[PDB]
């Protein structure tokens, strides 16, 4: 109702407006000028004789005789409601797909209050992504945060899409049975461009996954600020609909580097210093904030899990921001630039990947029993196999022992076969009956990490099974 | 002699303190600093002008404000009261006695800062000094007024060479042709920064041997304040100045550890807020360490004699 | 003698290089550090030039 | 107190006037919502405070008020069993209170306020008390807790109150002088609590590991360190040594970490039991928990509220060991604290205080006499975690300058999966020369000249490296072939333990000297069968090899029958031989 | 202001194998070429305008030599078009801002160019849309914030240098006209660090 | 060895009409010199190079020595390009430009731009360099509908 | 002021064969000696005082240890002078500013040193300066920058270093002085990276 008409300073992103202490700290203001356009604010300072206001888009037009501000909201609030699956929005909340804007059942704080820590429990259930190499051999279980570490010219894009497109749970392999479980996934890009925007969107609806999907879409040219505020609206919807529906979500953030680059940037627009190699020294703290609002929570059912994507700048992996990412996640997944050359799609490197809580998803009465030993024996099979395939091109084939050769053949089949899945959704079972054909090639008695009764009950299978049925 | 108090304070934060009306205050003077619970803090006056002048404090500046707070002045320069009787002393680096018993008698008080020699008063080290070591006394032999440092690893030895060189060390007058015939040899232990095993290690070891009736230690420990570390090797090289120019000691200062010297010093000059050189240390490290290195030697017309052995790890 | 002159020369001549650059943009950072003190300084004081 | 009025927000700073007479580094409660902050800055009739919390909210011309005095901790009699974060804001009571989620400008209690306790004199009238002495006794779980009289109150006493239930807040001990004792007291955390005189070390800190207690020890009232690279094994250890070690009293400090880890230790060890009563573990443990997304000044004041706990137990006359969990951890939240106040970095972005701060932790730990006359001691273990499994970090080099023994862990044993991945080449340990004279007595005559033949035993085989890549095993001699299996054993059966084993994740010091004394009785009659003439193939065929490798797994009371059937089968079978 | 926005699905011929075959670009995908002084971005661009398939070439000389821009008034009148038969400078516009002209130029002429490009879009045709280096804007941008006394980024560059660049490769795209037919805008930038 | 090798140069440069077919001759290059925080050894063995080759008669000299002041070299420069442009597009001169050493200039310019505090680009010198020197070399060139000419070899040590 | 300066053409005789035959120096050239710590700068200096044919030495310690002044004023009256026969100190002119004494004194004994050598210069004499170290001189013009919070533009050394640098080893050289006299200066300076 009341607007402050006295402007005092325009340069850049900030104007002063003098006699303006009854603005709130963090308030959003709206700004309007000679034309009748209204632009958007944010309130940065306050002080007893003006306040700085930092402007979403340009500047143009603005002057210092017309120009007046009025306040919009004290805090900046979401509202949020089950009708939200199957939407598409900008960044703050404005509908992008032209249906009519929903109804708020609630209006929270984008901001949310930090968990505690003795309400948390242990996670111990399994997603299948669909994907051979992390469900076998770096499994993601409810309640985990496990990013994805990608590169300039590789398809990190591509693999978050199927990700998205293809995860379900499996309640008929834990218990009994088990019973109903709902399931969402939440999206959110940051500074992506027109191609990918169009990319992800004719990918989401042309197979019907946008119907238990939220999208929060930020373009490239869209406002720093937006960008600075789409992933907390993402994590908020996320906490909403587990903890106050039962529902079982999974949070894709597109890529945390032009979230940490646009920080930086706000951070040098408002005369800070920074910390190592040009970042804000906060950094840490900012990003821990968002990693840290996954979890799962005793007395509730559902459960929020995140799949971060970061992109090394050089693939550096002692840059400050994979570096800070590995101190609050809980493992990695890494892609490899050799296989994606090699024509190798998903391109995920089974020799720097970790997952930290594999252990309490697989096991006996939640996947098979056969799972850890699987899995160790096969990375430590290819770990042999890859130098020996380097030691042939000296010391040639036939120079080499029987053994040698089983490996050298044993790590070409496995690339060949078990990474290489295409576009194809694989379960479980599929994938642990693909990983002991592939055991097969080495003769029994070799596998040292897998006991008696698991090679007497699953050995001996052809690689035929997908040979023949690729 | 009367005192004078300053309440003036406009300005704390960090290690300083601003003080307004004291326009008295001679650059480079030693002030105390009374808070309202009768804790009573250390400090130096660093800048001075007609508006205000400049005060760093010793320790935490927690506690203090501006309504209650005061600044007394002490003395117009640093000083040490020095006596012959300090011999078989420890002090805690700052000049208070830590062994329990009465504190000194002063004979004179002298500035720690000390004075350039002059270049025409010096003369040439002459006569060899027997260590006890085989490779040091017959390939890099060490000469009476010579500063000889000892480069260390992290985990080499070179406190047991420390203390093997201060129980070994002797001078003989019999190989010289001057005659059998005694000379009074001191020794002046200064530590700084060394950790309560160390600290034990270096007690014991003066004590079996007896040693310890003919030193002086000065101990600094690795919690105390950091003006303590700048401090303490100054308070060394004042006595031995003071007992070999006086009364014509041979003495041997031993400084432990010089790195941790080095960094109080980075600590302290980077609190000022001043452009860093190399590695972040100050640009001035050069005079400093020049001003502490450069006090040994001998002098003509004088039968006294200072020699240094520092140690530093890499 | 190929392994010994690998394990022995070229590896520590890399090793030494690498820790000499690191000190160079380290210390670069930190002179750009002291030019943004000063130039937040100047700015700070040129608000308040007539309170 | 002081109270005053917002002038500026800007972020976490807020400029407050009116604050005529506020100190420095006080508690300043900040707005109507009870926001806390420090007071950094004094100028004129202005305090520069920094928040904590989130600021988003606040408003100009609202209230600040000082508390006057700067951070402290409450001590006093319930703080077993129970869980803090890093400024001992209880979490159990929070969530009572509060729900799944903390909400800003909440205000709890550190000790329970409405709690009775049997109280007991030990003081009567006219009594002449000093600062440090005991007022009384307070049973609390298996313990009897003593309170104490502050370390700065002295006088007379005028009038004790009779024995009886009372709460903390009860004033028990009333002096001439008006003042009031009660059962609690508090203390600034960045002040060291004084003591008579400190001690050498000379009692052994027992771990419940073989390769730390017999080859690197650590002396009770010594330091220690446990750098390595990621999963290496720190926090595993970190958890077997509040498991399993002898200490009265076990401070575990997370100094900022990893939340679904945290959720470990939160959940399982309620379940556990004490080693040396059969009680609940949580009944001598003291729990500070910090997530990564709590306030950056409750994770960097962490370690300093964790060792004035461990130091007010000292005072009791009790041994307190500290477990300090990712210190690296600690050091990221003082960079981002000293970024926030603007200072000029040193090395990779540190402050040039970190050095400083380190040694004032790590030097509070030690063997004391303590002011009531009786004896205590604090032992530190702290875990680091260099960026890339480098020693050349800052953190690392710091840290190495003070501490009496050093465990490395190293990446290339982790990948192996031999655990502890210890290496036993680069670490040390300067307790072992003190710590002789107790050995000697309590575990055998024989143990300090029985260790070193084991340790050269591990050296000469380190010096075969060279030979054995170059040509294979086969190719050796007998009479160094025997010293190559014979450090395969060692390394198999001796070195390697397993924690989440039922019973090797705890081997006492009599069982791990039997299986020393049976290596070396192996090692003996091998040696002198190969002086014989026999050859090697024959000696490593014998059953006694596979007896040797069964001694881990051996139970704790079955072990003495075990080695002497052990040590008769072994020469019985080395009798027999060609 | 455009009508809708469509995907890229034809390529962009420039006549060099490696760039058509092993890394190719669509018509109205975005490249960037980067490299050191004397390694060939010049001659590059100057042959991607005289053999493209593009309608309507646009050049923008932001902050260079001189001869490089008299080379092209010369020796373009004297060539073929390859789709239309006549003389290749019949389609080319050039916007020319050497490096001895005043600095604040630079930042103008980078908009005039996309701004050009944009209209002849708007008719039906296909233009490719050359910028010579787009670090000179930069450093032009860093010599205007030190009059206003700002405080720099990383470099001394404003901190709103990558709002300025975002915003300049997203004109470029195949689009749906106003006027209901399909136009598109490549854009190739060179960049001088 | 550079000013060895520019002295051999500007000794030895002519066009060849009989390769080009064009069959006109051309008299000799007028040869612009400036100097700029010059040493007394290096000058003295230019001052006989262009004595001994009869090349004075044609050149003109700007010096600006190692002892003069530093805020000079600013000038001469543009001193010398002015005139070189003067001669060759206004009396058809063939007109060749040494500059001894650019260091110097950047030195130059590095102290007037620390004393004024810009914002520095790497290693210290002002953000503006770029701009500064672009300003000299592009004085240079061919100009349609004149026969004179303007030819630069700038000196300047690594 | 000189008359002319001349082109040297006769050697300086140093004693050295390495320095001598290798690596001449002329009669009005300028050396400079870099090392580090411990490779033999002070011994070489001293050395070429002693044994040098220079008619007068003059000595400048600028910021050095007291010992080698010491040793240089013991040493030397016990000497002979190669061309003359008499003591080797009545040919020395010392000046010394060891490196405990106050800095800002460091900058006004070089150029001391440097006038004293022009002045006996101007007599028809052969002059040779020897500078033991301009690091610390280097040193001192840092540290009063430093006190007059001027911009640093490398490694914290002011913008003006190397005109001081240039300015003075430009007085060296064989001139013709103005009474008609020939005489001429040479500068070896040590500097310590
Ligand atoms: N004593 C041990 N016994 C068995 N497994 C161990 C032991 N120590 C480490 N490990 C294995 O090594 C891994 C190291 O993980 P952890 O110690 O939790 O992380 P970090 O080493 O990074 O602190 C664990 O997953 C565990 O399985
Ligand atoms: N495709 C090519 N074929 C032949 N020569 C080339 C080619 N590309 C570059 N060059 C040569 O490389 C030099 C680089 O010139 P230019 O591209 O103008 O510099 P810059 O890349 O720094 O702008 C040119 O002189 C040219 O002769
Ligand atoms: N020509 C030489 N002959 C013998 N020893 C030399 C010679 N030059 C240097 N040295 C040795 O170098 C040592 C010190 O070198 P110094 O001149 O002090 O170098 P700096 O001045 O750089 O420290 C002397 O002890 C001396 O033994
Ligand atoms: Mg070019
Ligand atoms: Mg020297």
């Amino acid at each position: 109702k009341k607007e402050y008409t006295g402007i005092t300073y325009i340069s850049g992103p900030l104007l002063f407006v003098e006699n303006a202490k009854d603005l709130a700290y963090g308030a959003i203001v709206d700004i309007k000028d000679g034309t009748g356009r209204v632009r958007g604010g944010q309130v940065i300072e306050v002080s007893e004789e003006y306040a700085v206001i930092q402007v979403f888009e340009e500047t143009t037009g603005l002057d210092l005789a017309t120009t007046s501000v009025s306040l919009v909201e004290d805090v900046a609030r979401l509202g949020v409601s089950k009708e939200m699956l199957g939407r598409r929005f900008n960044g703050i909340g404005k509908p992008i797909d032209g249906l009519p804007p929903i109804t708020p059942e609630k209006r929270l704080p984008i901001t949310g209050l930090p968990l505690n820590p003795v309400a948390r429990r242990k996670p111990e259930q399994f997603i299948q992504t669909g994907i051979s190499t992390i469900d076998v051999m770096n499994t993601l279980v409810r309640g985990q945060k496990l990013p994805i570490f990608s590169g300039s010219g590789l398809p990190a894009n591509e693999i978050a899409a199927q990700i998205a497109r293809q995860a379900t749970v499996r309640p008929d392999l834990s218990g009994e049975g088990e019973k109903e479980e709902p399931f969402a996934v939440v999206f959110a890009a940051m500074g992506i461009t027109q191609r990918e925007l169009s990319y992800f969107i004719q990918e989401f609806e042309r197979t019907g996954a946008l119907s238990r999907s939220v999208l929060f879409l930020n373009k490239a040219d869209d406002p720093t600020i937006e960008r600075i505020l789409t992933p907390r609206m993402a994590l908020t919807v996320a906490e909403y609909l587990a903890f106050e529906h039962d529902y079982h979500v999974l949070v894709i953030l597109t890529d945390m580097t032009n979230y940490c680059e646009a920080l930086r940037e706000i951070g040098a627009a408002r005369e800070e210093i920074p910390g190592r190699r040009g970042y804000p020294g906060y950094m840490y703290t900012d990003l821990a904030t968002i990693y840290e609002r996954a979890g799962v929570v005793e007395g509730k059912k559902g459960s929020v899990t995140q799949i971060p994507i970061l992109s090394m700048p050089d693939d550096d992996r002692t840059h400050p921001i994979p570096d800070l990412t590995g101190y609050i996640t809980e493992g990695q997944i890494q892609l490899s630039r050799e296989l994606h050359r090699k024509g190798i799609y998903p391109p995920i490197d089974p020799l720097p990947s970790l997952s930290r809580l594999m252990n309490n998803g697989v096991g006996k009465g939640k996947t098979r029993e056969d799972h850890k030993q699987v899995s160790d024996q096969l990375y430590s099979a290819y770990a042999n196999g890859v130098d020996i395939r380097k030691l042939v091109a000296i010391i040639g084939e036939d120079a080499l022992t029987e053994n040698d050769r089983r490996y050298l053949q044993f790590a070409d089949a496995f690339e060949r076969f078990f990474i290489n899945q295409g576009q194809q959704n694989r379960s479980i079972e599929e994938s642990l009956q693909i990983a002991w054909a592939l055991l097969s090639m080495l003769p029994q008695g070799e596998l040292k990490r897998i006991s008696k009764d698991h090679i007497g009950k699953y050995y001996g299978q052809k690689l035929e099974e997908i040979w023949g049925a690729p | 002699l009367l005192k004078k108090e300053y309440t003036g304070i406009t300005y704390i934060s960090g290690p300083l303190l601003f003080v307004e009306n004291a326009k008295d205050l001679a650059y480079g003077a030693i002030v105390d600093i009374k808070d309202g619970t009768g804790r009573v803090r250390g400090g130096q006056v660093i800048e001075v002008s007609e508006e205000y002048a400049v005060i760093q404090v010793f320790e935490e500046t927690t506690g203090l404000d501006l309504a209650t707070t005061s600044v007394s002045l002490v003395e117009d320069v640093a000083r040490l009261g020095v006596s012959k009787e300090m011999l078989g002393r420890r002090f805690n680096g700052i000049g208070k006695p830590i062994d329990g018993l009465p504190p000194i008698t002063p004979e004179k008080r002298l500035p720690i800062t000390g004075l350039p020699l002059n270049p025409v008063a010096r003369r040439k080290p002459e006569q060899f000094i027997q260590t006890g070591i085989s490779t040091i006394d017959v390939m890099n032999t060490l000469v009476r007024g010579q500063k000889l440092p000892i480069f260390s690893g992290s985990g080499l030895p070179a406190n047991e060479i420390a203390a093997q060189i201060a129980r070994q060390a002797t001078v003989r007058p019999d190989l010289s042709g001057e005659g059998e015939k005694e000379e009074p040899f001191a020794v002046v232990f200064a530590a700084m920064g060394i950790t309560q095993r160390e600290l034990s290690y270096f007690i014991q070891e003066f004590e079996r041997t007896g040693a310890l009736s003919r030193s002086v230690l000065f101990l600094n420990k690795a919690d105390d304040p950091t003006i303590e570390r700048i401090l303490t090797p100054r308070m060394a090289l004042t006595v031995a100045e003071y007992l070999a120019f006086e009364h014509d000691y041979h003495v041997l200062v031993i400084l432990t550890d010089m790195t941790n010297y080095c960094e109080a010093l980075r600590e302290i000059g980077a609190a000022r807020e001043e452009i860093p050189g190399r590695r972040g240390y100050p640009g001035y490290m050069y005079t400093d360490l020049a001003t502490i290195y450069e006090r040994a030697g001998v002098v003509e017309g004088k039968k006294g004699s200072v020699t240094q052995i520092p140690i530093l790890s890499m | 003698r190929r392994v010994n002159a690998l394990e022995q020369v070229v590896i520590p001549g890399i090793r030494a290089q690498i820790r000499f650059i690191q000190q160079v943009l380290e210390q670069r950072e930190r002179e750009d550090t002291f030019r943004l003190k000063r130039i937040k300084g100047k700015i700070e004081a040129r608000e308040a030039e007539e309170e | 107190m002081i109270q005053g009025v917002i002038q500026k927000i800007a972020g976490p700073a807020v400029i407050a006037k009116g604050m005529l007479g506020a100190r420095m580094y006080d508690i300043c409660k900040v707005g109507e919502e009870g926001l806390v902050g420090e007071i950094i800055r004094l100028d004129g009739d202005t305090a520069f405070v920094q928040v904590y919390e989130d600021t988003s909210g606040l408003k100009v011309g609202e209230p600040v008020v000082s508390t006057g005095l700067p951070l402290a901790v409450e001590l006093g009699p319930g703080m077993l069993n129970g869980i803090y974060d890093g400024i001992q804001r209880p979490l159990e009571r929070i969530r009572e209170k509060t729900g799944i989620y903390i909400t800003r400008g909440v205000v709890v209690h550190a000790l329970d306020r409405e709690k009775k306790w049997a109280w007991t004199p030990m003081v009567k009238p006219g009594d002449e008390v000093r600062g440090g002495m005991v007022l009384g006794t307070v049973p609390e779980f298996g313990f009897t807790h003593k309170i104490l009289v502050p370390p700065d109150v002295r006088g007379r006493v005028k009038e004790v109150k009779p024995a009886g239930e009372y709460t903390v807040e009860e004033p028990v001990v009333v002096l001439e002088d008006g003042t009031e004792l009660k059962m609690y007291h508090t203390w600034p955390v960045r002040r060291a609590r004084p003591v008579q005189r400190k001690l050498d070390p000379n009692t052994p800190f027992l771990t419940g590991m073989r390769i730390l207690d017999v080859l690197f020890p650590v002396a009770m009232g010594g330091t220690a360190a446990i750098p390595g690279p990621f999963g290496s094994g720190k926090t595993v250890t970190q958890q077997s040594l509040a498991k399993w070690s002898n200490a009265d009293v076990v401070v575990y400090v997370g100094c900022g970490e990893r939340g679904n880890e945290m959720t470990d230790v939160l959940v399982e060890f309620p379940e556990l039991t004490d080693p040396k009563t059969g009680g609940p573990l949580m009944h001598r443990t003291v729990l500070i928990a910090n997530t990564s997304n709590m306030p950056v000044a409750a994770r960097e004041a962490s370690i300093y509220v964790g060792v004035t706990i461990a130091e007010y137990f000292r005072d009791q006359g009790f041994s307190v060991a500290l477990m300090a969990d990712s210190t690296s951890r600690w050091a990221e939240a003082l960079r981002e604290i000293s970024s926030r106040l603007e200072e000029m970095p040193a090395e990779e972005g540190y402050p040039p205080y970190l050095a400083a701060r380190l040694a004032a932790f790590y030097e509070r730990a030690g063997k004391v006499i303590t002011l009531g006359g009786e004896e205590g001691a604090v032992t530190i273990v702290g875990a680091v975690s260099p960026p890339g499994g480098d020693m050349s970090e800052p953190v690392t080099q710091s840290t190495l300058r003070i501490v009496g023994a050093f465990w490395r862990l190293d990446a290339s044993l982790a990948f192996r999966r031999h655990f502890p991945a210890i290496n036993w080449n680069g670490s040390y340990s300067l307790f072992t020369s003190a710590l002789d004279p107790w050995y000697r007595e309590n575990v055998a005559e024989d143990y300090p000249e029985l260790r070193d033949a084991i340790s050269e035993l591990l050296q000469r085989e380190a010096g075969l490296q060279e030979i054995v890549q170059l040509v294979g095993p086969d190719a050796l001699q007998d009479a160094e072939r025997l010293v190559i299996e014979v450090g395969r054993i060692i390394r198999e059966d001796f070195l390697q333990q397993n924690a989440y084993h039922e019973v090797d994740a705890y081997c006492s010091m009599k069982k791990a000297y039997g299986i020393m004394k049976m290596i070396l009785a192996f090692y003996k009659e091998a040696e002198a069968a190969i002086k014989r003439g026999v050859s090697i193939d024959e000696i490593l065929q014998l059953p006694v090899l596979e007896r040797i490798g069964r001694a881990r797994y051996v139970s704790e009371e079955e072990f003495p029958a075990y080695f002497e059937e052990a040590m008769k089968e072994i020469q019985g079978a080395f009798k027999a031989l060609a």
